[PDB]
């Protein structure tokens, strides 16, 4: 509660006492050691999982493909001490994260054996079996999607940093649809805001009834903002989020703008995606009656490095929201090109 | 903006031992959540299938799903006599949480033509200021069929409201009622009052008619 | 207890009344699940109503913003409807319905009636046998029952003694805010001569109880 | 607009024949059709009718379980097989086409008589 | 924009970028000072404001009463320099702040001469004239309440380099119902948010479901709460905001609580003011459905000394609402006497 | 609840340079906020008085007003040809912002008895199975005046509508026209038809009658 | 450059159907300023409907929440109210007016209505002089115009050749959804059976034109 | 419900005289009140009506600038006032209560009346 700070536009320093939110998305984080549960009550899941049908995962964020990836080792060690054949496979991740109708269940018995999960040193091995529990990767004809789980774990404590910094988490024993709560925070100073979580920061200015301003994307989620941590609810109607609320966008008047819809068709693959409302290089989006209608985004760049300058729109205000992806600029659904063909470039396979 | 669920067929027949099939489509890809539900007249309705692939627990083992992206399908291997019912399908992806369009399964049934009547309006109607005619149809098979009102060879619309019955029990045919209702004052211009009937298991339409007052 | 839900408070209300609506559950907390309403009409589909999250967030159908408000009470585990400026098209009957990974518990509903009519006894007329509806030895004769309110009415022949060969029709709701019905049957020609048909009719909502004896049209020309 | 029926002639007690309905006008992918047929002393009687495909087909309580119907929406034609044929059936018969929906129910056109006869 | 933030809650030591909250009401002089727009301006409106009868305006904030009587002498002598024959006078204000009607006009101009701002200004004292251009006072007997005026001022900027606040200052030129944007601020991290203005300092926490936990109130304004700087404005009606929407509440679910609705009758007239959801000392608030229904606040501490040891109410999620003050202990609205009548104890003032 | 407007009085009579007090309460402490609004037939409503004591600019200066607390008042200093319309008052303290009722302001004569009359539905009508009966009362004054139906002595009601005319622009008398539709079937059951006036001009009602099927 | 507020967008809507109102300014800025939409029923009071603040916010009366919307285009200065789900109680003039320290500006308004009629010509009826309506050498006769639509219709008499002593009730309207009116006409008695008198009726929307001849009665002989 | 009148007495030309309304079991402050006369071998007749404070009372044609009429609550009692009497003014006088609203003009109770007289 108790701390400093020192603005920037004034040079005023000073120490004091309140609430502070921190950004914590830039650096993509540091490295640390996660304690899910016991990870043998992780194991005793994984079996039950595949007990009654289901075959794979697909993570909810990249923070729980982490997880996975660093405690893959262990778990095949954890479970060949009991008569369990399984063998967990984690590849790498693709964007968007897409849903799966299943749910991990929650285990009411273990498997009794030595507690030697956590920190074990070194020379852990195992046998390959025949049936893989795959996780992410191409595993999708071994494992179909509706076989699939997804949004299962609820963090709990995420302190730790001064000597450990430990991030606990657990098995949620509830259906739900919404994104997790305690990694989230947002403030609001005079004519300024800002949403955020692990992966997700969004800036809010006050130009005229408040609108957006920019926004970073590093991963594309897809559960539900919560409405207790968003601005100004009421009033907004779905058609006008400019971040999808299928992608975990909130409600809220901040997030918006005019003579913009809901961007559904963008380029929610790409790895890393940074929301900015400025021309890109080479751009001049004009402002035509007779321009088209819209359609899913662009690029920017052809995949033989080509580009195209001239854009229009009717409904658009200056300046145009744009993605600043590491391939290149991708534009959004209502700036189409001006004269250039609609389907001889690189676009965004329908994100719908 | 929602998503549209329609179904098909509206209905269809078949017996017993039979293979049947039935289509629920959406409009736009709502990953495997879809869901099929039975309702019996007059009940609340029941989960079948979730997930498209998935079986709830209870449902005998006759009872399957499939597909992907907006088209899916449910299957029965042998249809039963106590599964006459309509089947909703529902999708529990993002809210406005949508059903279906509705389907009704016919487990039973060959062709018959109807037996048409007429009657005249009874007089102490008359006391009020108003008149209604009635023409029935009698244990006809399939379903559909068509009646008009014709007076003075003149064709009414919009002005008479019909009520059909439930299948049968014991034979499995329906029966149509169809009443019309006029003033007094326009009951006794007119001098010839007739009902006409249409079906496909009849070649040429049927007629039956009466004068009025005739008695 | 069994997981189950169960609503309650429905009747007649004048248009632009008011009513409020209660579904009970049990075997679990409204807190920590998603619930919704769902209605159907008499002779239609299924529908849609809102949604209170577990985390508080509701949502409702469109044609019931405003007029509608869900709720909830944490101490009683009770879920609420609020209706206010009930319309004529809002007769349907009430369903909640819990969500974990489909509608699997529903319960059994309740039926809200909205009709600014006043109460009343039917109107019979009997239709009367004629060759016109004879044909092989058979005839067909009924009765009519006409404008009556609220439901139910009930109709028998011959006090039950006939109970073959007979038909009651669907009731049928008419433009004035009035019920309609019709009865027909179907008799051998012979028996006409000797065996005294009628057709009974009770409306115990209005504590009448009709009858009526049916006979071919008298036509004695006695007009001089 | 016309049609024309083919597949008339003469056979003995017990054998089969196969006829064809052939149309113009309308296309049959979209509309159900039936056939009629009129014995000799007494009034035209249904037969059979098909409709689209997968929308089946309805028989009369007579001909249950001797004939059945088929169609070829590309080759606009449709076929009747018959089936242990006896004298009785001898009749001339007629293909006509219905209107848009079975709900409808209103033949539009119908064919030309074609002679069938059995005897021996 | 960085920031000390040692983390009280993990004792644990941060760094880096984000936003901060801080509880600038307890330490309320000790940062804060407030000097308004050029006197010159200021004295030019007040000249073409006494042309409509302008009885002088009463204030709503301490801010701006606190600046009445600082300003007024220059503002004197300014007047008197002119040529000009008016009195400025001030005095001490009473809680609640009401409503006044009128409101000050914004000159054109400037007047053409007087500079009185150079030498020995503020101490230049002149006897009293007839004109009396009267700011708060008991005055209300001296001049209606009709003819006063309310919410007359705007913040633009603050934080000067004097080591206290420079809060600029200036007419408003335009109608508004709304409490000042630039002095507010709220955020939520996790499981925890904070509503904070100049005067008052609200607190709201995640029980099942977000609710109220404390206030600290200096002021009793009577603006409206804007809406933009609020949590979860959806789906919520009048009847349950605790702190009425009339005396500058915010239209929150984080501004409710179950068992109580709005507070209409509260102490709104004590000096100093703290709502703690806690019991006041020697009493104990019970629930029972044979209790009386709402009316006036009552205060615990008869005017002899004596307090009262039983209280009842029947909708309460017991047991305590309490308001602290100076002089005692308020209980809440819903809460009442459960032997002694109403008539005995120290009832609120007229606050309807 | 909210906050609550009522005016008085709904009509006064008061002749050309006459005073006239009128008052507009609302239910709860608003401050000062009172607002006086002047609307005359086919026209929006304007604004006199706002404030409670302000004069809005290039209103004439005959108007204003006063009041403490939740009662206020306004007064016109002598009233002239034009202030012959209603006037609404309003508070803008809190949402929702409450209007009031209204007040008519009457020119004033003397007292003046109607003529009551009857008149027959014709045969003409009765071919399309309807019958229209009226009862008329002429030039009367004041405004208030009670009519009645009465068929067979018997009391008719909740079947009629009325309809008043304006004040006459040259003797200030009021009109009243009732109509009672009875069908053919029901205007046939009934012998004589009949209709009663009452009011302050006159010392006993008055009555009057026709008989069915008279030319 | 002044204040005037504009409406438009009025008509006759179906029950169930949607319309939107659009009322435009000039001479300031609506982002500066509240505003407000006002509506009077007919033969009724004023009453208030919602208003949308200068920051953003926006409230809604209690009647028409949900199926309503205010919402401005800042781009124009333009002031829109959005309705769906009308019904025909939601018939009334409709005003857009601002607030600075009380409603010092009002529109001029525009009329909606909501009935499922179709454009019905008049139906005319003389009103034959007699003894009924005599009184001292004067005696009066009228025509009577019922079960039309839309609007009333302009009478008049002799096409304009006569002047004086004319009158035309105002137009109600009955349960059918159509309107009824009266009219009336004093004459010296010497003048009935010299002078020929003409009502006409006129229902421009449904080019109706009707002219009816008044004349005394004739009990005579004339069946046949 | 029992009412009384009195004050009548003979004047000349030109005179003066004030006549009264009393009530008994009734409170008429919630009321209006009626006055009414009656000329030789005529049917009553309107005079006067007296309303409740504010809306004071209406007059006759005849009598309109020359009598008055008030009301005392407190006293259960109403008073007529008469000036600038004629020989034609001489009838019998009544006073009569009006129903709580003035619509109906309906008249409760009825009082006996007595004579007026103006010779010269
Ligand atoms: C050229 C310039 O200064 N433009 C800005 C505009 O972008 C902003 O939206 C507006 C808000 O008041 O302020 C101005
Ligand atoms: C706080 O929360 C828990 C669980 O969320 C709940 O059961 C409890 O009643 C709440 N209040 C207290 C005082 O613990």
């Amino acid at each position: 509660d108790v701390g400093c700070s020192v603005d920037f536009s004034k040079k005023e320093t000073r120490c004091g006492t309140g609430v502070f939110i921190y950004n914590d998305v830039e650096a993509w984080r540091d490295r640390y050691k996660y304690h899910p549960d016991s990870p043998r009550r992780l194991a005793a899941a994984v079996k039950q999982a595949w007990e009654e049908g289901i075959c794979g995962i697909s993570s909810v964020s990249r923070m729980e493909n982490i997880m996975w990836k660093s405690v893959e080792g262990e778990l095949n060690a954890i479970l060949e001490e009991n008569g369990v054949q399984l063998t967990v496979v984690v590849g790498s991740v693709k964007n968007p994260m897409w849903r799966g109708p299943q749910r991990l269940p929650v285990p009411v018995n273990e498997l009794p054996h030595g507690w030697k999960a956590w920190g074990k040193s070194y020379f852990v091995r195992a046998a390959k079996t025949n049936n893989s529990f795959v996780v992410d990767g191409d595993t999708l004809k071994e494992c179909p999607l509706e076989h699939r789980a997804w949004n299962s774990f609820l963090v709990e404590d995420h302190g730790f940093g001064v000597f450990h910094t430990s991030v606990w988490l657990k098995v949620r024993e509830d259906y739900s649809l919404e994104c997790d709560p305690a990694v989230i925070g947002t403030a609001v100073k005079g004519r300024e805001a800002a949403h955020s979580d692990l992966g997700y920061w969004i800036e809010s200015e006050k130009n005229d009834t408040w609108r957006l301003k920019r926004a970073h994307l590093i991963e594309m989620k897809t559960c539900e903002w919560p409405k207790s941590h968003t601005l100004w609810t009421d009033g907004v109607e779905e058609s006008d989020l400019i971040i999808p609320k299928s992608l975990a966008g909130p409600l809220s008047h901040h997030n918006t703008r005019e003579g913009y819809r809901t961007q559904v068709k963008g380029p929610w693959h790409s790895e890393e995606l940074e929301i900015r409302f400025e021309e890109c290089p080479g751009t001049k989006v004009y402002v035509e009656e007779t321009c088209g209608t819209r359609g899913p985004s662009l690029r920017s760049t052809t995949a033989s490095g080509r580009v195209i300058e001239e854009w229009c729109c009717r409904e658009c205000t200056m300046p145009p929201l744009s993605f600043r992806a590491k391939d290149g600029c991708w534009y959004g659904m209502e700036i189409r090109p001006r004269k250039e063909p609609e389907s001889n470039l690189v676009r965004s396979m329908v994100t719908a | 903006s929602d998503i549209q669920m329609t179904q098909s067929p509206l209905s269809l027949s078949a017996s017993v031992g039979d293979r049947v099939t039935i289509t629920c489509r959406t409009s736009q890809s709502i990953s495997s959540y879809l869901n099929w539900y039975q309702q019996k007249p007059g009940k609340a309705p029941k989960l079948l299938i979730y997930a498209a692939s998935s079986l709830q627990s209870g449902v005998p083992s006759r009872f399957s799903g499939s597909g992907s992206g907006t088209d899916f399908t449910l299957t029965i291997s042998s249809l039963q006599p106590e599964d006459f019912a309509t089947y909703y399908c529902q999708q529990t992806y993002s809210t406005p949480l949508t059903f279906g369009g509705g389907t009704k399964v016919e487990i039973k049934r060959t062709v018959a033509a109807p037996s048409v009547f007429i009657f005249p309006p009874s007089d102490e109607q008359l006391k009020s200021g108003t008149a209604s005619v009635v023409c029935l149809l009698n244990n006809f098979y399939p379903r559909e069929a068509k009646v008009q009102w014709k007076v003075d060879n003149a064709l009414q619309s919009g002005n008479s409201q019909e009520s059909v019955t439930e299948q049968d029990s014991k034979d499995s045919t329906y029966s149509l009622s169809s009443t019309l209702t006029l003033s007094k004052a326009d009951y006794e211009k007119h001098k010839v009052y007739a009902c006409e009937v249409t079906h496909q298991g009849l070649s040429s339409p049927v007629t039956k008619s009466f004068n009025r007052g005739e008695c | 207890s069994e997981v189950q839900l169960v609503e309650s408070g429905g009747g007649l209300i004048q248009p632009g009344g008011s009513l409020r609506l209660s579904c009970a559950a049990s075997g679990f907390t409204v807190s920590s699940n998603y619930m919704s309403w769902v209605r159907q009409a008499p002779g239609k589909g299924l529908e849609w109503v809102s949604v209170i999250y577990s985390g508080g967030s509701t949502y409702y159908a469109d044609s019931v913003k405003g007029r509608f408000t869900i709720s909830r009470d944490n101490s009683k585990n009770t879920l609420y409807l609020q209706m206010n400026s009930l319309r004529a098209e809002d007769t349907a009957v009430y369903y909640c319905a819990r969500d974990r990974r489909g509608f699997d518990y529903w319960g059994q509903g309740t039926m809200v009636t909205v009709s600014s009519a006043s109460t009343k006894g039917p109107s019979v007329f009997p239709l009367a046998p004629s060759s016109k509806s004879t044909s092989g030895g058979t005839a067909a004769l009924g009765c009519l029952v006409k404008d009556y309110f609220p439901e139910p009415v009930t109709v028998s022949w011959n006090s039950g003694a006939l109970t073959s060969g007979v038909h009651t029709f669907p009731a049928v709701l008419q433009s004035s805010g009035l019920y309609s019905l019709s009865s027909v049957v179907t008799v051998p020609s012979s028996s006409l001569g000797t065996q005294t048909y009628i057709c009974n009719v009770n409306h115990k909502p209005s504590n009448t109880k009709v009858d009526k004896k049916v006979e071919p049209k008298s036509c004695d020309k006695t007009h001089t | 607009v016309q049609l024309q029926e083919s597949g008339g002639g003469l056979v003995q007690p017990g054998g089969s024949l196969r006829l064809s309905c052939a149309a113009s006008g309308r296309t049959i992918s979209r509309y159900a059709m039936s056939w009629f047929r009129q014995a000799p002393g007494k009034e035209r009687e249904f037969v059979a009718v098909a409709r689209r495909s997968g929308d089946g087909a309805f028989y009369a309580d007579s001909v249950q379980g001797r004939f059945t119907v088929s169609r070829d929406d590309a080759k606009n034609t449709v076929y009747l097989q018959m089936n242990s044929l006896k004298p009785e059936d001898t009749a001339v018969y007629y293909c006509a086409i219905d209107s848009d929906t079975f709900y409808s129910g209103s033949y539009d056109y119908w064919g030309q008589g074609t002679q069938v006869t059995v005897s021996s």
